[PDB]
């Protein structure tokens, strides 16, 4: 295989951890998921690729930790809780600081528009609007609506990401 | 010079008619995500979650102030009554024994669970049980606004801006003899780090230590409509002051230093800074046009 570093970031409660569950074999996956504490390095297989998955907390307190992992990242997964219209700008700000950082190379970013199932969930296109994703023109990016409970979209997303890494 | 804020969300067509004492954030549903609580002039109590209005509930009288103490207990004052509610539903209808009208109300930390504090037009300040009138303190004048600093166990201060343009202090139950005579009338009263900020009708904010020393003075171009503390915890650790002016602008002073300016299309009648949704540093403002505007402060934003 080939080993790659995948940073998973996003505001707290976007479903980074839950989405990361659906990447494990179905017997491995757990039922409820605890709010990530600090951060958790994990590992995941997908074809010719081995993903070392750094799952961060998105709580206020912990966002200052993401930068510890930019230097090594070979790709980034960015989770957005589609039903949290409120914090989109905060989501955006953190995203922007990430892109700014001198350590974060122009590696591919995959945005999951997560919780696609929720009643007030925002359309992928409105999300890409708030985040100003269309402005990103030096990296491959893609936005994929997703349900992290069911697993919907997740593979479609990871599959996309895998193309870029090959 | 610029605005430090992030623009979160704006609802021009919210129907909100409230001033600062009737606006609040709490964790009612215990689920971490905080909710906006408004006692509208509708005599209706409106509840907001995220960008949308969650619930609406009828109130008997038109409200003067709402507080929330200790899990949570929304307390609505009106006339001489104070209706404690629990789990959105009504729970009690306390009435102060007159000789009465409630003017202002706020809370005090029990130790390090809080306890309701009430101003009455009579000229009395009452501190109550965690549910009955426990303390009755006499001050000469009709209270215009009050602020509480400290804990009632270790030690506490109650600052009173009177309609007589005077500044009153109460340290641990006793009314001090130290009375400050200010020029114009009271307009807002915000407790800061080392002192309290009074704003007068003549467009000026003064900062006063309990001793009566005047730390600084802020001179403002238009009229003060609302004042509010902005407490940023963490590394930045400042207790700023927000003033909103009738010319539409909203300002953040870090002590004497103006740190941000932005202007709302409409004059702000109510300002709240605290937790709302899953974000710690959120500025919620209600305009005279009834609109709701939410801004929230970047992680990296310094206030010097
Ligand atoms: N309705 C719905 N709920 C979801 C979805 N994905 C996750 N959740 C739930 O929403 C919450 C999100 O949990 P997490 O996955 O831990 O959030 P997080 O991205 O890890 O953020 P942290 O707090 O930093 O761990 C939990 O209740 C999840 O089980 C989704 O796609 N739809
Ligand atoms: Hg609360
Ligand atoms: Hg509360
Ligand atoms: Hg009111
Ligand atoms: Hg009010
Ligand atoms: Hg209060
Ligand atoms: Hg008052
Ligand atoms: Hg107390
Ligand atoms: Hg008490
Ligand atoms: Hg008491
Ligand atoms: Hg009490
Ligand atoms: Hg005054
Ligand atoms: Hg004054
Ligand atoms: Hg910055
Ligand atoms: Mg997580």
């Amino acid at each position: 295989s080939k080993k790659v570093n995948v940073l998973v970031v996003g505001l707290d409660n976007s479903g980074k951890t839950t989405i990361i569950e659906r990447l494990k074999p179905r017997p491995r996956q757990a039922a409820e998921v605890a709010p990530t504490v600090g951060f958790t390095v994990d590992e995941v297989e997908k074809g010719p690729l081995t993903f070392t998955v750094f799952d961060m907390s998105g709580a206020g307190r912990y966002r200052t930790l993401w930068e510890q992992y930019y230097r090594e990242a070979d790709a980034v997964v960015f989770v957005v809780d589609s039903a949290d219209k409120l914090r989109m700008v905060v989501a955006r700000d953190e995203m922007e600081h990430m892109l700014k950082h001198s350590n974060m190379r122009k590696v591919p970013i995959l945005y999951f528009a997560n919780k696609k199932d929720l009643p007030v969930a925002m359309p992928p296109v409105e999300i890409a609007q708030a985040l100003g994703l269309d402005d990103i023109k030096d990296r491959p990016w893609q936005i994929v609506p997703s349900n992290g409970l069911t697993g919907e979209g997740v593979d479609k997303g990871i599959d996309w990401l895998a193309e870029r890494l090959s | 010079v610029r605005s430090v804020w992030l623009d979160a969300f704006n609802d021009p067509v919210a129907g909100i008619s409230a001033y600062t004492p009737c606006v609040h954030t709490c964790n009612l549903f215990g689920d971490g995500e905080n909710r906006l609580v408004i006692a509208d002039e509708d005599r209706k109590l409106k509840i907001w979650k995220g960008t949308q209005k969650a619930s609406e509930h009828p109130l008997l009288d038109t409200p003067v102030a709402i507080c929330s103490y200790i899990l949570p207990a929304l307390a609505v004052a009106a006339g001489s009554h104070i209706y404690i509610y629990r789990n959105l539903r009504p729970y009690y209808k306390f009435v102060l024994p007159p000789e009465t009208v409630i003017t202002c109300m706020d809370v005090v930390k029990q130790a390090i669970v809080s306890c309701l504090v009430v101003g009455t037009e009579s000229g009395r300040i009452l501190i109550l049980n965690p549910a009955a009138i426990v303390k009755n303190i006499w001050v000469g004048i009709t209270p215009a606004m009050i602020a509480v600093q400290g804990e009632l166990d270790v030690g506490y201060r109650i600052t009173v801006a009177g309609r007589d343009g005077k500044l009153y202090h109460i340290r641990n139950g006793e009314l001090s003899q130290t009375i400050i005579q200010l020029e114009a009338q009271p307009v807002g009263l915000v407790r800061l780090a080392k002192h309290v900020a009074v704003g007068c009708m003549n467009d000026v904010v003064h900062a006063y230590t309990p001793t009566g020393h005047k730390s600084w003075s802020l001179y403002l171009p238009c009229h003060i409509l609302a004042m509010q503390r902005m407490e940023v915890t963490g590394q930045r650790n400042t207790k700023a002051l927000i003033v909103a002016l009738s010319n539409g602008e909203v300002r953040v002073y870090n002590e004497k230093l103006l740190v941000s300016v932005h202007v709302s299309p409409n004059p702000v009648t109510a300002l709240w800074f605290g937790r709302y949704g899953r974000e710690d540093n959120t500025l919620l403002a209600i305009t005279k046009s009834g609109a709701l505007d939410i801004k929230m402060l970047p992680r990296t934003a310094n206030l010097e």
